[PDB]
């Protein structure tokens, strides 16, 4: 949709209309990816978000 | 619930079979609704208007009284009061030029 | 040029093809796309894939976030059909003859374009694996 | 998981409702309560309470929004200043009239905004990225249809998500 | 003077420079006034022209033409129309209709460019949904424009929401998709409708009761034209080779199939004299064909007037102009301009 | 039909899309009914509240025209005025003791 974001230094999000940032990159949208109840393709996001070093469990424990 | 005001209805006359009979005493003669709300000069509902007969310079109506009210609590010459809304002009009932 | 797009590129976007295996690719998919030998969706890709359908499959590097798409790699892996990621989204919708973008195009095989189907099969399969 | 909570990430087709119920299929509990309602269209921070955790429902449920909405504006505008000052007078104690349910008129009612921005304005498209911080049970919908009446172009809300729900953010 | 295409339109002046503003710019037609004054045209910028009739016409070359007004939209343009009754001696009648993507429907002052009036359709959960289509009614007082399986009915009078909803899809049963064409019978009382959804539909004006529904057409059909007969109507779609010919009397079935180049997603324009014996229409390759109406229609002429699509085509009410609008969507690679044209066709 | 008398709503602001956006002075900061019949001071409805927004002690109303009126007739600073009997108290929106 319309809603982008990129990222600033300390991690908050900064929304904009433009596909672009003021370094040039990519905005990526601010809304999530559609989900279904009856996916069944979740063996196959663990397999390569552990492959690349992407899965939630692999990141930074949060601070609580 | 309550009105922001209320405006002289008219004033006590004898008591009739439980529910009080009031000669009309209304500015520029008004006439009020049906079951319109008798307020006090506290603003306290003490019933709604049920009859309204007499001619009509000089009419009177009846006030049937609510759940907690007698007729025998009312003196003579007390004075009644109605939301300015639900008062109607004369002018309406007497006929079309 | 290349260089500028390879900062917009995923966590996953791995293996990216080479400059030149960029231009051939495109080259093939413009071939598939008149001769009406494509899919092109996700919702599309996914489903001939389950259907057992050969075929290049082509990823845009910059799509986000990847959980549109990141299923895709593994069920290729398990019925061993060839992929590659390629630097832009915008450019893969371009190849195909379209001004929106997309994140993914299967290319199938057929007798017009069989040599240039072949030389980026051979080259998509010689590709080190992460 | 029985006194837990999810900070979920609302997607943007189903309701607030069918994405709780989802919830409670997959980790296969018997009650979860979901800190408001976003509308099938919006997107952002829904507090999910699972089981023992929805005692705490209320608590928020009542708590301090903030929303990132887009509003769209029916005709040109001087510029984006114009546009941010009309925010600044929607900011404190507003008139809000709750929709109509079920043939049913609830009497206008007043929610507080506590800050208002203009971030973004595109006169091309006559669209204007807002930030507000609101009361629980604001409306952003009509807080844009009223901002293009002030504004006196018109407007509707483009675009919506939330982007804090009291003690979670999607920070 | 009267029209005549025994011999082939001569070059009369155009406008390229202002649309050449933005890169791969292109005009979405063009539409005269209704009482010949000035023509319309809408463009890829979402910019509505208004250019007045040429004085050296009247008055050998002629200048680069200028509009008059540019009335700016902040969204695509669907659809936009004169008023019916329209004339140039009455401000009060000269005005132009206009829709947008998720805006409401413009009314815009013809000479002063100001806007004038708005007519707003929301939904069921009270969201504004634009029009695809306008079309206002002979008479002027209402303003009919097509939805997703729904006519909406302003009245003219009454700028604002307030509109009679006139369902064409009904339980699934009716015509269904994006109503994208509305237009009158001259003699009839009724009017028709085209869709996206490939099929016609024929509605009484006064209750909006089905009187037909046809087929016929191959892709979404895009524009509609009623004879001045009043019996006989035509309908042109995007992505269809066929410009199909109806008839009110013997319904159900195209009675003739007129053939043209249309190979994109475009709203190719096609009309008819004010006479009603010539029919002009364009074409995607760009030519320009002419049919006689007056058994089939027989081919008179084709022409082109430059080397890219002629989306608009518009005949002059009184005077024997032609006037043309150019350009498409151009599609890249991985790593001419456009144009209105005006042409006297008028006898030697 | 015509009431009695009315009372000061508020005053024009600039049109917007077919009605009219008009900042609301009332006496003691009376809130107007929804719906409720807008007059000029010659007594003659020229629309209906639709809308009613802004700050508690500074708020604004839209009118919804009547059949014959036009939103271009009205000059700034135009009053308008509205029937006492559909005002409401500002006390009521404002919160519990």
């Amino acid at each position: 949709m319309f809603l982008q974001y990129y990222l600033n230094e300390q991690g908050d999000r900064v929304y904009t209309l433009k596909k672009f940032d003021p370094m040039g990159q990519q905005t990526c949208s601010a809304h999530p990816a559609r989900f279904s109840p009856d996916d069944k393709y979740s063996r196959h996001r663990i397999t390569i978000k552990k492959r690349f070093k992407v899965l939630m469990t692999q990141q930074p424990r949060p601070v609580l | 619930g309550p009105p922001e005001r209320v405006v002289l209805l008219g004033e006590f006359l004898h008591p009739c079979e439980d529910d009080i009979v009031c000669k009309c005493t209304t500015d520029e003669n008004k006439v009020p609704y049906f079951n319109a709300p008798v307020y006090l000069e506290n603003k306290e509902q003490i019933g709604k208007v049920d009859e309204i007969f007499g001619q009509l310079r000089d009419f009177y109506f009846s006030v049937k009284l609510s759940e907690n009210m007698k007729a025998s609590s009312f003196k003579k010459l007390q004075k009644f009061y109605i939301d300015p809304y639900k008062l109607l002009p004369l002018q309406r009932f007497l006929p079309r030029p | 040029t290349y260089q500028e797009l390879l900062v917009n590129q995923n966590p996953i976007a791995q293996p990216l093809a080479s400059r030149r295996l960029t231009r051939k690719l495109y080259k093939c998919i413009k071939k598939a796309v008149k001769q009406k030998q494509i899919r092109r969706g996700v919702k599309e890709v996914q489903k001939f894939v389950n259907k057992g359908e050969k075929g290049i499959m082509v990823l845009a590097g910059d799509t986000l976030p990847i959980e549109v798409y990141c299923h895709l790699p593994v069920m290729c892996e398990d019925r061993n059909l060839p992929y590659v990621y390629i630097p832009s989204k915008t450019d893969l919708g371009a190849a195909a003859g379209s001004k929106r973008p997309t994140c993914v195009i299967m290319v199938k095989p057929h007798e017009e374009y069989q040599e240039a189907y072949d030389e980026c099969l051979e080259e998509v399969q010689s590709l080190p694996l992460p | 998981i029985r006194t837990g909570f999810i900070n979920l990430d609302k997607p943007s087709n189903p309701s607030s409702h069918e994405v709780v119920a989802w919830i409670r299929r997959i980790l296969r509990v018997e009650k979860t309560g979901h800190s408001g309602t976003l509308d099938p269209k919006v997107t952002g921070c829904l507090i999910v309470c699972i089981e023992r955790a929805t005692r705490l429902v209320k608590s928020q449920q009542s708590a301090g929004k903030e929303y990132v909405g887009i509003v769209r504006l029916h005709n040109a505008i001087e510029g984006g200043t114009q546009l941010s000052r009309a925010l600044e007078t929607l900011t404190g104690a507003l008139f809000q009239r709750p929709p109509l349910i079920a043939a049913v008129k609830r009497q206008l009612r007043v929610r507080t905004i506590y800050e208002s921005k203009m971030i973004e304005y595109d006169p091309e498209r006559r669209l204007g990225i807002f930030w507000v911080s609101c009361e629980a049970g604001t409306y952003i919908r009509t807080l844009c249809v009223h901002l293009g009446l002030l504004l006196g172009v018109g407007g509707q809300m483009q675009e919506l998500r939330r982007v804090r729900s009291g003690v979670m953010s999607e920070k | 003077w009267n029209y005549s295409f025994s011999q082939l339109p001569r070059f009369l002046s155009g406008s390229w420079s202002e649309f050449s503003t933005q890169p791969e710019n292109f005009l979405k037609g063009c539409k005269w006034a209704p009482d010949g004054s000035c023509i319309l045209t809408n463009s890829a910028d979402n910019i509505l022209r208004i250019y007045n009739l040429p004085p050296e016409l009247y008055h050998v070359e002629y200048a680069e033409m200028v509009p008059v007004l540019r009335m700016v939209e902040g969204d695509t343009i669907y659809d936009y129309c004169w008023y019916s009754l329209m004339s140039s001696a009455q401000p009060d009648t000269s005005y132009v209709a206009s829709s947008s993507r998720e805006n409401p429907i413009h009314i815009w002052d013809a000479f002063t460019g100001e806007l004038r009036a708005s007519f707003r359709a929301y939904n069921h959960l009270d969201e504004l949904t634009a029009a695809h289509s306008l079309c206002f009614s002979p008479d002027g007082s209402q303003l009919f424009c097509g939805f997703n399986r729904t006519v909406r009915v302003f009245s003219t009078a009454r700028p604002g929401r307030d509109c009679e909803v006139r369902a064409t899809f009904a339980k699934k049963q009716g015509q269904s998709g994006i109503i994208s064409c509305i237009a009158f019978s001259p003699a009839q009382p009724l009017y028709a409708c085209g869709s996206y959804g490939r099929s016609l539909g024929l509605y009484a004006w006064d209750d909006g009761s089905p009187l037909a529904l046809l087929g016929g057409h191959q892709g979404g059909i895009t524009h509609l034209c009623f004879h001045p007969d009043g019996n006989r109507f035509f309908s042109g779609a995007r992505k269809d080779a066929e410009l199909l010919c109806w008839d009110l009397r013997q319904s159900g079935y195209p009675l003739w199939s007129l053939g043209r180049e249309v190979t994109t997603n475009q709203r190719i324009y096609f009309d008819l004299d004010p006479t009603g014996q010539f029919l002009v229409s364009g074409s995607t390759s760009g030519a320009v064909s002419v049919w006689d109406t007056d058994g089939k229609p027989e081919p008179v002429l084709s022409f082109l007037p430059q080397k890219d699509c002629t989306n608009g085509v518009s005949l002059h009410p009184s005077l024997p102009l032609l006037a043309t609008a150019s350009g498409q969507r151009v599609f890249p690679e991985p790593t001419l301009e456009c144009r209105l044209q005006l042409w006297w066709c008028g006898g030697a």
